[PDB]
């Protein structure tokens, strides 16, 4: 698995590859990774899939529990905060087997400057988090080469449009080297997700244009 | 004299409800409509329960907002516990009855509060909108057109009795409602709609130039 | 019966917040003003309850600290499990207005007990200060401009009634407090929520600093 | 009736204090002085509660004597959690107004007493002693210069506000003390000297006990 | 009516201890000595707490007996907990206050009983004897010479308070005990000593020939 | 009303110990013996407790036998916890003071009952044999030569005051026991505690063999 | 360590040594190992000293607590089940290192003939006891020894003076085969303790007399 | 990981490196290690930060608590056993993997003469603490390199500034030393962070004059080797 | 770590060093290891250093809320009992690396000869507690030295200032065999701490008085 986060002019991209395994055999080939948290947040998570679906349902939950009970939303850092201590809950079960670990990416309506108001926060299994600062981030088996990938390409980030294709060009560069993750396929019409976040909300990306984007990436590597 | 207690206490009860601001629900072409009289800044007693269930009170304020959170408390759980799917205003309706009959019958004071549980269909599903009235003794009853809570009640039932409009429009039913509230503006209203029309949460204020549009 | 109950009840809480001394609070240009007639060096009815909240009452003391403490221990559990800006004077309202509900119903005796929870903005932000008065019934309500608890009062209340000028300074609305309070320095016990502060903006004001201003 | 019941309850105790020898405690220039009428060779209504804090009683021996340990009890518990330093008078005075409160509230029977608590500086430091005065109900307030409790007050207090001169020393408020009283060996005496580096309280027995008269 | 019912417990409490047997403890050269008018072979109402301190009451039996055992309980567990030495007359008495007070006050009726805790000096040591006295409502005093409890009080303390000497003789102080008790035999006598002389435990028992002859 | 209460609880116990049979219990050469008035087959009055510990018993039989087995489940749990010679008739006795004394006192109604404890000595020991007689209220006291529980008592007591002699034989102190009875074998409980057994002193006397007796 | 106890016509005397170790170290030259447990009973703990000591300790209250209750002395019988009692307890810690076993040594009021009224209870780990009709008994690092030699000296215990006296060779027949048992300490004028008991009850022997005896066997092997 | 603290005449300096590890693994370049836990108290953790993330958070929530509920801040010794229990309480934990040993300094408004009122304290893993008479201490997997630095150097240190200088020195040679300790990263313009504590409170070293420093420092060690060997 | 600990006629003397360590690492110079608990007691801890400081501070807690309560001083036998129950409180703790172990030193006023008064009472890991009959004692890694030293000094202890200067003298001796025991540090100024108690009371011994004690040792043996 690899999920990958990014900051673009006001706004972020999250998107996640399709695959699931269970030691070397492909058990999944549609998985959806990333979810719309709430209208300004997005989770993806790595890992554990029984363990990675019940958090992100489990966060909504309590995301809008707050919301409906309070009349307005948890601050940024409180949801941030909500996040760490149910990662840190699971720690014995991750030691077991169970580990988990998610990927935070949101727009924040109370920050001063929204250009700046997108955000991205790691978390290690102990719940540590770390707002990332320099960009992008990812998380999962191929998160490393996603990194090292956007390191690189970083720098072509200049609106909505391109952070996802350099989204997308990292989750292809981290399926090139990792077998756990999945690369775009062609004969079945299944591409990566990807949910883009700006001031007016979080919206799920339509698969045509990650079909594209894939395309041109393929094309351009041949 | 038992029953003579239980007289007096349901005397308490319906004289702090009798003393509190009035509420109104109804029906209308786009959703459920709720509109109270409300002079605070923050203390709400409309509120939204579940993606398409709303609530809506009238009586002690830190009652039924005690009952307000125990509803989200519960619709949440269920929705977890089973399916988003599977919460309806029929089975908050049914739980605030039971609760109420429990308060009132095992609690030191009985819950000076009337209550109203309102649903509305699901995205595309055509359904009737649903409202139900819980009082202070547990008694349910689910009305077919509105509800009306708090204070002087009769003359607004007969009010608004008499100017239903089934499929009525948001802006026609703001202003029937608001009138029958008159009979027994803005910085002095709680309004908001369960929208049939939003995708997932119907719940939705209506506040400062946008209500005051619609009172235009 | 059922109503005598409840109407005794509710004699003792209000007899003996009547005969306790007056607490008020009200809105100013920097922030929030308590002054309450207190000839007690040691023993407070103003105190902070989070970074923007404060806290007055009037009553018997044991039992308003008893609530004052339970506060503290709300605001601070809050602020932790989520986070400091997540805590709102509306919530301890509430929370206020809950306890107390409580306590009036299933306790041996009432509190004789009135409190007042106010909040002002946060440092740079624009927001109009609000307080929150809470009876010993549970009931509550948001007011405006100011707030009046113990003692008698109507008095005090139409003194300030008369006063009330949004957005006064502090030295004018610390003058216009003690009036109302002695219509109904070493004897007195001041404190404010200064807006202008950056995280924690209550204060007190004491000594030659509070004489300076009288 | 909850307004008999708070009327009955609150006279119970009125008249087991009045009925009971009478306390007195003022502020010295030398710190606090405890003075009490009292002729046992074994029962003390005035004890020492922490380093600088001391407590003073009226009324039912059993009753109070429980609250001087439950007060040692939250003082030791206290200091140990945090630090000696930490420990103050106008803490275990609220702690009193606390606990009486709640008795007075869902005990069987109030607790026929009244109670003192009181605070010098700590060595070498500057700051006026504090007294408080706690009642059967819960209600405290700190006196500036002197407290009195038990028995018939009014006669006892009265004398002492003519009476009372501040830094009056332990000999000439004692005596003070000793006619307000009125107004050797069968009297209780003790101070709480800001003088002495950490344990303030200490008695004064015996001989010396009629020295200072 | 709190008041009313205040009253009626020390009323009913009263009445329980005046129409029971009555009981003396007065101090003497060797110890402390406590004499009580008791028939039965078997049933006590003179006990041993600890090394140095004695128990002696009036009133309902099983009701005292129950604060024998207590205060047995008390003091064994002091004693393990700290050291033997640390166990005191003043403490039990103390505790007894406490728990009669408490019994007094939130119990379904008062107990019955009177109570009086005595200690003596250690072994070698040289204190004064105390002794206590232990109301059913919690009150407690101590007296200098001696105690009475039980039944018609009055008629026994005067003529106790009269014949009364310090430093008075086992047979003596016997004496005047049984005297001073008929004004108001061993087959209807209780009689123990704490016995100053004894190196630990002081308290022991005087019955049989070795009593009547002391009488 | 601590007084009021106090008076009736007691009334109605002692009634329901009026209304009930008598029974009987005195020293004699060999033990101590039982007799009760019990037209019963199968429900005992009388019963073992210990080795040498006897029980007996008059009023409502459930709360009794409440009692009975009480005493068996204390004396049992002693003995085992210490040794069987530690067990003794006074200990029992004193237990059923401080039990039915709290009974009396906290329990809904006062228990209709009135017991009996007897030890003789152990075997070949020689030791005068003990009564004790603990009411309903928890009041206990120990009797010389003999108990009487149950019904009018005075006319037995009497009866047997007049017609005993300590040291008598089975029979003869048999005799002056029904006869006091009269006062006040189909239809008769009979046992005694045996000083002649080597541990278990309790044995009953019935049929054939008691008729003789009588 | 090393304890012993034999019977005598009439009585019991136990005696114990001094010494305490820590591994092969001298940590102890002084430790009274023997207790007055009432008016006629004493007890010897070997083993651990921390709870050896808490056992003496303990027991004592116990059996005085009793007495007071009751208003008589627990039977000789219940004073055995109560020590075996607190034996069973300490078993788990025992098992751990903490392993305390004492020896009982008593005057029975309530036995037929009094010349035969001595009483020796020796104890196992699992509190198992039994009462010695043998004579004597010994507990400790050195009981073996003490033991072999109790048996070819006990045809002279006579009385409780001759019983005394062999109690005290046997002790030092035990030092001289232990090194964990201390010896009569010359230069230090230390020498084992004993209690003798009696029909008149239990009763500390002195120091001088056990140094009398002590001086002279030394004299006898020398 | 590298946290230093230092005493200077009426006041004292904590200052922390960046770097977050797993492994070998650099996982994080700007992680703030230095908390000011209240206006006269600053705290820096050190071991897995998950753990010293919520010490500091809870700590001074604790601390505030206090203050709140009883009307006066807890004496500087209540706020040392407070720490100390809070240490205490994670053993088993840190046993598991999950140890953080935490750095106290403190100015103490109620000591004797105020040029000497500052306070440092070190704890171990069990909750044992001292407070520290030499003027400097350190924690973490740079903090032997990071004293004996500090040794040769403290007797420059005559002020804040100078002693700001001297702790970013020490931070350094921690960093030239302890790959898990993170240098100043001039091509990111990241630089350790510091709180300095006064009679006039806690307060953030501005990340300008951190910076400044730091390059000075690393000016002065290029001159220097260019001139030995 | 080495704390020692001497009677003197009419009274005691209590010493520490100040060194803690961190394996061989050098981790404190200046910890004091030796408290004064109330009027007449003081406590020497060696062993956890987190432990030993709860103990003391503990202890002297629990004793003056005794004296508080109760209105009287527990008796010395009560003391010592009370500090045993806190050891063996902690035996599992100190299985898992966390020992502690306390050297007390008192001044019994209740003792019928005051010359004897003084009081030295070591402690084992169990709990297990012993009165020292020879006149001194020592407990730390460092005691077997301190204590073989002490035994050739011991003669010369007549006063309270012949006790001082041994127990330096032994504390010495300690850290010249034991690396974990500090010697006195004349560049920096740091020496043993030291606790006097008599009839009048505990008292801190001055530093320039063990500094001077310390030189004189030194320069002795140069």
């Amino acid at each position: 698995t690899t999920i990958v986060a990014l900051k673009y002019p006001g706004g972020v991209v999250m998107a996640g590859d399709r695959r699931s395994t269970q030691g070397n055999m492909i058990s999944g080939r549609d998985v959806r990774k990333v979810y719309i948290t709430d209208d300004y947040t997005a989770t993806g998570i790595a890992g554990t899939a029984a363990v990675a679906v019940e958090f992100a349902r489990l966060y909504a939950v309590e995301l809008e529990h707050y919301e409906k009970l309070e009349g307005v939303p948890l601050t940024f850092a409180g949801k941030i905060n909500r996040l760490a201590i149910m990662v840190r809950g699971n720690l014995a079960a991750a030691m077991q087997g169970l580990l988990a670990l998610p990927l935070l990416a949101g727009y924040d309506i109370h920050a001063s400057d929204p250009q700046s108001a997108g955000r991205i926060v790691s978390f290690d299994a102990a719940g540590g988090w770390n707002i990332e600062e320099e960009g992008y981030q990812a998380v999962g088996s191929g998160s490393l080469f996603a990194k090292s990938s956007m390191k690189k390409l970083y720098s072509q980030v200049t609106d909505g449009d391109s952070g996802l294709r350099v989204a997308v060009e990292a989750l292809y560069d981290a399926a090139d080297d990792d077998s756990a993750t999945g690369g775009p396929d062609l004969v079945r019409g299944i591409f990566p997700t990807a949910v883009i976040i700006d001031a007016d909300g979080a919206v799920d990306v339509p698969e045509s244009r990650i079909a594209e984007l894939a395309r041109a990436i393929i094309e351009s590597r041949s | 004299s038992p029953e003579q207690a239980m007289r007096e206490r349901s005397e308490l009860a319906r004289k702090g409800i009798a003393r509190a601001k009035s509420v109104v629900a109804l029906a209308y072409a786009g959703g459920v409509l709720f509109v109270a009289e409300n002079p605070s800044r923050s203390l709400q007693k409309i509120s939204e329960l579940y993606d398409r269930v709303g609530f809506a009170a009238a009586g002690k304020f830190n009652e039924f907002d005690n009952l307000r959170r125990g509803g989200i408390q519960f619709a949440d759980t269920r929705g977890y516990a089973y399916d988003r799917r599977d919460v309806t205003g029929r089975q908050l309706a049914n739980v605030y009855a039971q609760t109420l009959g429990t308060i009132f019958t095992e609690q030191a004071k009985p819950y000076e509060v009337e209550l109203c549980v309102a649903e509305v269909a699901h995205y595309g599903e055509t359904k009737r909108p649903e409202l139900y009235r819980i009082t202070y003794d547990g008694s349910i009853a689910d009305e077919p057109h509105f509800v009306v809570m708090g204070g002087t009640t009769e003359p607004i039932a007969n009010a608004l009795k008499e100017s239903y409009a089934e499929n009525a429009s948001l802006t026609d039913a703001l202003r029937i409602a608001v009138a029958a509230l008159r009979a027994g503006g803005v910085a002095s209203l709680e309004v908001a709609v369960l929208d049939a029309n939003r995708p997932r949460r119907a719940f939705r204020r209506i506040t400062g130039s946008a209500l005051q549009a619609l009172l235009v």
